[PDB]
DNA sequence: TGCACGGCTCGGCCCGG
DNA sequence: CCGGGCCGAGCCGTGCTTT
């Protein structure tokens, strides 16, 4: 098969958040906070802002 | 130069153990009426107070004061080399070394340096606390273990007649109450509301390796930090001051 | 997770940081229907297979 | 908002556990009967199903049907916490959540929120089954770690009056057989020569936690499906449909 | 073809691991008279003998002799599945198969199929040994233990009505002492002041494995050769030959 | 661009005290 | 029966003739 240098599943930016093997589900049960780069979009309705495609 | 002789060598390396979990290195007074230790975390967070009156000991001869500092890893390494039913023996000469003998079916001696290490006086006088309580050692510990499951922080409560530990996370929830009718708690005195927080790794650290038929003393107020003490072969005592977080 | 309704995925890797000029992430729920099938993601979103070619 | 009291919290533990080591979520159901649950492990090879009838609890409370989805780590991570004399309570009140309750020297509530787990209806009907063998938990527990010790799959073969069950690795052999003399057997009924083979994981999974004094029933044919099955506290029961090789 | 029928698999299983340490491969030679093993790890630094006469076996029946070789690793799990109070049976035919099987609660047999391995037989004879003293195990254990703590290597220092051990690091030290009115040391024959050293490594790979109550007979000289003995159920015995450092 | 060594961390087993 | 010790796994690193 074909897999990046560390294995990835998903492409989401987690930093260091996650340890070495960049778990975003560990990282969410420890209740953690991440700051990375990310790209967030704006409703134009309400006002939700977030790095999602649908409000 | 001074002899101290104890017995239960696995007592005094845990107290020991429990001394080493915060502090890298420290230094022991010694003095006629006893040892004291007194420490305080590398994050100024946990103060550790130790008191070992010459009552405790079988054996307590010195004469004048000296201060002995050792890196508490090395100490805490040796100690745990003895048996339960061991007799642990402290001894020092002219040379500035420490010498720790064990005694048991055969004799064994070990030889420590000695590192000198600033002594910083910081004494906390008597501060107002709303409320005290004294549990057993095993309600608390068996609160704590749980709370770790669910988040990073526990919370204290309470009230008259009521005393209630909490946690909260992103989705789930423990809770934990107690009462005078309950075992657990042996009294209580309030004289008014309050309510703390505080960090969970702290609470495990200072509550690991104690003893589950206990009497532990539990002082705090309204976001200040707590008070946690219990009495060491009824003579000696240990106190932690944990901050409150947030 | 309340999205697609997988619940019981326990690993999900990511990525330390985006190395697109939009750095827009992925949906969350294509990552776990991958850890759930187990299978994973290539740089521009695909999953590949590598073998030796014979006429 | 049913109420649901049973005694031995410790023994509920690790009846979850062990139901617990296939699937990663499960839809519980409540009637006025019992409980029930269902499900297959997502490689779609073993099937689950477990009924609890409402004799075997202290105390049971129910005045509808519904279902209750949880998320089994959680659950099991929960349930963990009691010990052997601890009486474990099961409530829901009209919130969306599930408490559980452990009673004793202190009372301790989680709070776990309810999830939305879709339910996928799967049976199989009777099968026609040929050899029939019931034996203790520890027999088969050596002998599957044996199995796994030197091959990957075993075979089970039984005759009149004879039960035996290999493992053939690479180069080496185990074979393990036994006689209704024998005391690891209890009883044999063959209708005419049966074998089959299954895998080793699954079977390391599911035989494992077993108790030594347990009483495991084993039905098996050629080729098709072994069914095992054993009680908890006589009206319980657990049971397991493990695919054939080939 | 034999019949060997040994009782308390555990301690059989204990023997073969203690002797497979330090090696590898090894030949089994076994006669009339009973088994006998000998061979030098791949370092050239530890000779390792071992015999079990026909009196301590239950049940003996060869005849003529050959050698049996087989891998260590493999022997030690299998004997590792037995149990405390089974009953080991080394069973072979013509064919070149070692079929060993564990009766206890129940009956299962392993094959372990067999490997050819070169014989170079090589005798050291008896030194001149200027000290012998006999000890018990634990104390040698727990003196090794400690040792290890602050170097890699140990000392001994005999002396008429004298025994000590040591071991010095750079800056800590270690020392055990004991004499004949101990109740540690039983006999102790020197005929002039010894002074030798030994690595910790294979000190500790070795002692692993003796229980507290034991008895050890450990023979060296200035600068040469350590011996170490004790017997198993009282007919076989087990030789170590460790070289001296520096 | 595949191989070979060497620092962590990090859970699952075990075994004895 | 609860706890240390030991042993894989899995991440980050290096290095691959030269007067
Ligand atoms: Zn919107």
């Amino acid at each position: 098969e074909r897999k990046m240098k560390p294995p990835v599943q998903v492409l989401f930016p987690i930093g260091l958040a996650g340890g070495s093997s960049r778990d975003i589900k560990k990282a969410a049960e420890e209740g953690k906070v991440a700051e990375v780069e990310i790209a967030f979009f704006k409703c134009p309705k309400c006002g939700h802002v977030g790095p999602e495609h649908l409000c | 130069p001074f002899e101290i002789v104890f017995e239960g060598a696995k007592e005094f390396a845990q107290l020991i153990e429990t001394a080493s979990r915060l502090i890298d290195e420290a230094a022991f007074k010694v003095t006629e009426e006893g040892i004291s230790m007194r420490a305080m975390d590398p994050s100024r967070v946990v103060l550790i107070d130790l008191n070992l009156p010459a009552s405790i000991f079988s054996k307590y001869e010195v004469d004048g004061e000296e201060t002995i500092g050792v890196n508490m890893d090395h100490l805490k390494k040796v100690l745990k080399r003895g048996k339960a039913k061991e007799t642990l023996i402290l001894r020092k000469g002219e040379e500035n070394f420490l010498e720790i003998s064990l005694q048991g079916t055969a004799t064994r001696t070990f030889k420590l340096p000695l590192i000198d290490v600033e002594e910083i006086e910081v004494d906390l006088p008597e501060l107002p606390f709303t409320a005290k309580v004294v549990i057993l050692g095993d309600v608390i510990k068996e609160a704590v273990k749980d709370a770790s499951l669910v988040s990073d922080s526990m919370k204290f409560i309470a009230k008259e007649n009521e005393f209630t530990m909490r946690a909260e996370g992103e989705t789930q929830e423990v809770e934990v109450k107690l009462t005078l009718e309950d075992e657990g708690l042996l009294d209580i005195e309030v004289q008014e509301e309050t309510k703390s927080a505080y960090g969970i790794s702290y609470l495990s650290d200072m509550v690991k390796g104690l003893g589950k038929a206990d009497e532990v003393t539990i002082k705090f107020g309204n976001e200040m930090p707590m008070q946690m003490e219990y009495y060491i072969r009824d003579e000696g005592r240990l106190i932690f001051l944990l901050a409150p977080r947030v | 997770m309340e999205n697609v309704k997988v619940y019981g995925v326990d690993k999900l890797k990511g990525v330390m940081g985006m190395t697109s000029g939009w750095k827009m992430p992925e949906p969350l729920e294509k990552g776990l229907l991958r850890a759930k099938n187990d299978v994973y993601v290539f740089k521009d979103g695909t999953i590949r297979f590598d073998a030796t070619d014979a006429p």
